[PDB]
């Protein structure tokens, strides 16, 4: 697990007194799909 | 307007608020209406004299047929047979409004006429002196001087546009002759904004000339508002400054506001009321569904909380500061209920 | 077909389609560039920007005119010349060099001037 | 012109855009109607043409669509490659 | 026709006319909140910059390029696509990753053997860490990016509020970190894998930088590309105006030679 | 206004309201006479007509007539004959607008439209 | 001066004190410290600027004292309060997530989100 | 060309400069030219005439004038008859030119004695006989053979396109009759071009032969290059070449 990813899943915790706020929420939610490919060649586009 | 967007609608309805003023003793108060029904099949003249007997209109009211069965010379003197009507009322130096109601059926009939007495023929085949026979007709329309008597003959002609060509030969020529036009547009119509007036194509060139001073006071926003409303309309098509937003809340609510059921008339001392609130944009936090609701709603508050507010403004004709606080503190009242 | 040979239909209907196609996408050109075309449209544009180009020639009873010597190309070289500019074998040098000039061989010594 | 589509029971407009399309028949699918309509055909070629008129209208929809430009959701990139076939 | 055709092609061209005016609004609208987001986003980075500035640097290649799904963006999409290609020639095996569907497209196109991972749903969105973290995280397992000795991303830099230059930058490998004039000013720890951690912390904080820097000159591009739409629309406008009056004086004619033919007999 | 320039030896300036009403007037005249009429269905004696309006106004030794002529364009088409035959006429065009009343001019001459013949 | 930043948001971007939590401990700046790098770990940071002392709940990042003592905090979305109450709900959701759960170091980093909310 | 573009100037110009060849010697080098004023004010013919006595050009130069005021048979008889005032200096053997400014007015004046002859309306209501009107009038003036004394009587008629309408019925009937045109494009002209001639749409279809050798040899296929200008600026509003950028930069200027 790299560590960037490692920091943004604690990241992504850490969005949970309270103060909520719309940019946040958005920082932790994306809809995102990463298409991997090969060759022309395509494996399909999970969700990121 | 475009041709029978209940155009004979609009017109009729200022037939019916004549009534409020004309039942009214004051003989500079009192217009003798004359409709002018031209080309109009029976059963649709049969329909507007039942109207104008259910709303007892016939007292100020003479209504100069030629129907659509009768014969095309009837038909090219109608009008000017009118006007001589006309003439009486406004020789007596009495008032009146003479509603000449549709011009585009006098030019067909005048069209039938030279062509068949085989005089030269002209432009879209209309007669050659055509634009001479719709000046005639309507420069009889006349506000008198004192000394041949203070006296009018109004008149408000209804031309059909013969699906929204407003460069048509009959159309471009009673536009140039008349000062003024209210364009009725289609899309509004159909679209359920009823009257169906089109702001922008609307223009008097007579205008605020006349008009009632209290009611001048709280409309010169109005027409502001509304203008800005049209151009901030189409950026409805997302990502909206707040500024955008603020014109949106205002000006859909004035729209709403400005729609009224037709045949239903209203008087000076209540359109006063109700233009002051969306001015002041006490109807922003209204909602739309509730803006009708609103409108009989504050009506009614107005007549109950203060019906001496709205005698003041029906006598004093202006509205003084102190009419204006009073009424905006009655509106707040309003708002709250 | 049957009178000019199919080879001839062939590329002469080819040369009908492409042209058709710019002059459906001509509207499309002018409100937004020719980047904002579809890529495979792109291709079809700018074979038949050259194409439309590599129509003219110049005449020879116009030379005076003009000021060009004219070019008199033979019915079997014409059908040669655009049948290879379809499958796009000359495409590669410049729009100017298919402008008011002869043969197919003409283009490619056009390039050769042009490229000096 | 006018005199004729009125007497006529039917109309099978040629356009000459098409033409250079390079359909032949150039038909124009969409201006061309037959108001003698369907039950003149054969019965077989009937059931197989069933929808090929809805097809058509739908590829000519969907064509106007596609050159305003913009992405196309798939099942109108379906509608497009069918009807380019 | 000529009237009505005139008139139905004119009305086509002021519904586009219409659009395109609505377009290049709604882009300047959605414009300013991208610019704002890429002041802070930049702030963030000259920090990260700070230390590979005094460090100094002293780094096959990586190709990552950035754009959005969003097309019409003017001409963005085309001309980060020429200086790619124009880089594709120096490394020429070297695998594109290609973040957004429009930079996907041009380059898949010129050699469709380099794409080895691209990825979609950029372009909607405007770049968020959460995005960088997860690429991040797939470029250095899947295209295992410490293996390529250069690594080198592309984006637009919206040079101005009007113009964009497609601008790249390359990213510092693992052994760069380590090989780098200074670095002993800096107090390394033994006992953390900073540069194994510093790699992948400013693989990220580098890429979120360069969506940030690209997202705003897309959207810039798109207010400045509906904007010029306007303009050639109104051109169109003015050209069918004339031909609409034009014909609107010959068919008056047209129809009045009728008349007195009819007459005249 | 001839009496005034020719046999009062004035300068003096005569208004004219629109001459799209001028034109209208001869369309009508000719057409009542029963002369074929011409283009956009107007007068066949158009040129001459206008010829004659357009030449008594003029710089004489004695003195000289200007005049200030208002064209309501019809429809708006600058390309339509009536006003094409006025604009032959025309010398210099003061173009007053409402834009420029609005930018509380007062002239309300547009300046970037306001063309003259003499300008030059 | 201090850069303490986010990337959406920026704080402060030497003052007076900043105490870090680091994978070398705990680390402690006070004016100018000699110039390190040091990955700063999922936090509960505190930074003083002057006696004044601001309390910040931190989601790691990196910290690099420059040698021109310039303080470069760099993190990702971080306010203490903010994370607080609803993050003890979460936390009982997230042993769930720890039973069942890349899903690993998921809840490896549940656990330790839970230790971070503990040290508030 | 358009509508007051000053139309009458270009034509001007070249009465004002045959000054030189016309107070030579040589009866060849000497041009007697004609200037036919047809529909166009008194006041506009006085401004002329002083324009002419200005460049004092009056003594080579007849004016023959049928103006606005004059009478509309008048006006359609003005160009013959200038023509053959024009044709004993053709056949003087002299070399000549006239300028028919403008039978674009000729066409309205002829329109006016046809309509009132009550001869059925033509095209776009125009005579029908309006091409005979033009092509009668307009192959008048030649350059004569060798037999005839190789007499000159150049033409330059002179066209008022309504709205730059190049396609207008009057218009295209002289196009036809005529050769070459000299289109005086109107959006140049407001871009301060003086003169302003495009020369796509300009064209002399018997010129070239004409020019002296040098200004063949020195003029060398610039007609092209700025025909290529217009082009390359056409294409100018992606990726211009250096080869595009030099076109453009000597265009330009």
């Amino acid at each position: 697990i790299s560590y960037a990813a490692y920091l943004n899943v604690a990241a992504q915790a850490i969005r949970s007194t309270e103060l909520q706020t719309a940019s946040v929420l958005n920082r932790s939610q994306t809809d995102a799909f990463y298409t991997q490919y090969k060759n022309a060649s395509e494996p399909t586009p999970i969700t990121k | 307007g475009d041709r029978q967007t209940g155009k004979t609608a609009v017109a009729l309805d200022t037939i019916l608020n004549q009534k409020r003023w004309n039942n009214g003793s004051d003989e500079s108060k009192k217009l003798y209406c004359v409709y002018v029904a031209v080309g109009q099949k029976r059963s649709t003249v049969a329909q507007l004299v039942q109207t104008l007997e259910q709303h007892d209109a016939m007292k100020y009211s003479i209504i100069v047929a030629a129907t659509a069965s009768e014969a095309a010379p009837l038909q090219y003197l109608a009008p000017f047979t009118a006007a001589s009507i006309g003439e009486w009322f406004r020789d007596n130096g009495k008032h009146a409004l003479i509603v000449y109601d549709d011009l585009s059926k006098q030019a067909v009939a005048y069209r039938q006429l030279s062509l068949l007495l085989r005089r030269p023929p002209g432009r879209e085949a209309y007669p050659g002196d055509v634009f001479y026979l719709h000046s005639r007709l309507l420069e009889r329309a006349a506000k008198l001087s004192e000394k041949e008597g203070s006296g009018s003959l109004t008149a408000l002609p209804v031309i059909e546009t013969q699906g929204g060509d407003v460069s048509a030969y009959i159309p471009t020529n009673v536009i140039s002759i008349t000062d003024g036009q209210i364009f009725l547009e289609a899309e509004l119509f159909y679209k359920g904004i009823r009257p169906a007036i089109n702001v922008g194509l609307s223009v008097s060139r007579v205008g605020s000339a006349a008009q009632v001073k209290a009611l001048k006071q709280v409309a010169g926003s109005l027409k502001l508002f509304l203008a800005q409303y049209r151009e901030v309309a189409a950026f409805a098509q997302s990502d909206l400054d707040a500024s955008t937003k603020q014109t949106l809340v205002r000006g859909e609510r004035l729209t709403q506001l400005l729609k009224q059921n037709q045949y239903s008339p209203l008087a000076t001392e209540e359109q006063v009321p109700l233009i002051y609130a969306g001015v002041n944009g006490h109807l922003d936090g209204i909602e739309l569904s509730r803006i009708g609701e609103f409108e009989s709603s504050f009506l009614s508050y107005l007549k109950s909380n203060h019906n001496e507010l709205l005698t003041e403004i029906r006598e004093k004709g202006e509205l003084s500061k102190e009419l204006l606080a009073s009424l905006k503190s009655a509106t707040e009242s309003f708002v709250a209920t | 077909a049957a009178v000019v040979g199919q080879e001839h239909y062939d590329v002469a209907s080819k040369v009908q389609e492409t042209l058709q196609t710019y002059k459906s996408l001509q509207d499309i050109i002018a409100i937004l560039g020719m980047d904002e075309l579809s890529e495979q449209d792109k291709l079809t544009v700018e074979r038949a920007r050259k194409i439309q180009r590599f129509l003219s020639q110049p005449f020879a009873v116009a030379e005076v005119f003009t000021g060009i010597p004219g070019k008199l190309v033979r019915l079997k070289d014409t059908v040669a010349s655009f049948k290879a500019v379809l499958e796009g074998k000359y495409d590669n040098i410049p729009e100017h060099a298919f402008y008011m000039v002869g043969g197919i061989e003409d283009v490619v010594a056009k390039a050769e001037k042009l490229a000096a | 012109p006018t005199n004729v589509i009125s007497i006529t029971d039917g109309q099978i407009f040629l356009e000459a855009e098409l033409f250079y399309k390079g359909i032949r028949p150039a038909i124009n699918v969409g201006l061309s109607v037959s108001r003698v309509g369907s039950a003149a055909q054969v019965k077989a070629l009937k059931q197989v043409a069933g929808s090929l008129k809805l097809f058509l209208a739908q590829y000519r929809e969907v064509a106007a669509f596609a050159q305003f430009g913009s992405d196309l959701d798939a099942s109108t990139k379906q509608t497009l490659v069918r009807g380019e076939r | 026709a000529t009237l009505k055709e005139v008139e139905m092609r004119l009305k086509s061209i002021k519904n586009i006319e219409k659009i395109t005016k609505t377009m290049k609004i709604v882009a300047s609208t959605r414009l300013s909140k991208a610019e704002k987001a890429k002041i802070s986003a930049k702030k963030m980075d000259e920090a990260e910059q700070l230390f590979y500035k005094n460090a100094e640097t002293k780094n096959k290649e990586l190709i990552v390029a950035i754009t959005s799904d969003k097309g019409l963006c003017g001409s963005i999409h085309s001309q980060l696509a020429k200086a790619v290609r124009r880089h594709l020639n120096d490394q020429p095996n070297a695998d594109i990753v290609t973040i957004g569907d429009k930079i996907k497209m041009q380059l898949l196109r010129t050699h469709p053997n380099n794409i080895k991972l691209s990825i979609n749903g950029i372009g909607k969105d405007a770049p968020t860490f959460q995005e960088s973290a997860l690429i991040a995280d797939k470029l250095l397992s899947v295209m295992k990016a410490g293996t390529y000795p250069k690594i080198s991303i592309f984006y637009n830099d919206p040079v101005s509020s009007l113009s964009f230059e497609p601008s790249e930058k390359p990213i510092f490998n693992a052994k760069t970190i380590e090989q780098s004039p200074s670095f002993g000013k800096f107090e390394i720890d033994t006992d953390a894998n900073v540069p194994r951690d510093l790699f992948e912390y400013t693989l990220a904080n580098q890429m979120l930088t360069a969506m940030a820097q690209g997202y705003a000159a897309e959207i810039s591009a798109r207010r400045n590309a509906m904007d010029n739409a306007s303009k050639n629309a109104g051109d169109m406008i003015n050209r069918y105006s004339i031909l609409y009056n034009r014909t609107r004086q010959a068919v008056i004619t047209n129809e009045l030679v009728d008349i007195i033919t009819g007459a005249s007999s | 206004a001839e009496y005034f320039r020719d046999e009062e030896g004035q300068d003096v300036l005569l208004f004219i309201d629109n001459i799209f009403r001028f034109t209208q007037a001869g369309s009508e005249v000719s057409a009542l006479l029963g002369r074929i009429p011409s283009a956009v269905g107007y007068q066949p004696t158009l040129a001459t007509d206008m010829g004659l309006l357009q030449e008594r106004i003029t710089t004489t030794k004695k003195g000289s007539v200007t005049s200030v002529q208002a064209v309501y364009v019809p429809a708006d088409d600058l390309t339509d004959p009536a006003p094409a035959t006025t604009f032959a006429h025309l010398d210099a065009t003061t173009v007053l607008s409402r834009g420029i009343s609005e930018l509380g001019i007062y002239p309300a001459v547009d300046p970037l439209d306001s063309k003259s013949r003499l300008l030059d | 001066k201090l850069q303490f930043a986010l990337p959406h948001e920026t704080l402060y971007s030497e003052v007076t004190q900043v105490n870090l939590p680091a994978k070398s401990g705990r680390i402690g700046v006070l004016a100018n410290h000699v110039p390190t790098v040091e990955q700063l770990l999922p936090g509960v940071v505190e930074v003083m600027e002057g006696s004044n002392s601001k309390k910040f709940f931190i989601s790691g990042g990196f910290a690099t004292v420059q040698p021109d003592s310039q303080l470069c905090v760099t993190a990702i979305e971080a306010p203490l309060e903010s994370f607080s109450e609803n993050i003890k709900n979460l936390l009982a959701e997230a042993k769930k997530n720890v039973s069942s759960s890349r899903e690993a170091a998921e809840a490896a980093i549940q656990v330790e989100v839970l230790e971070n909310l503990q040290s508030v």
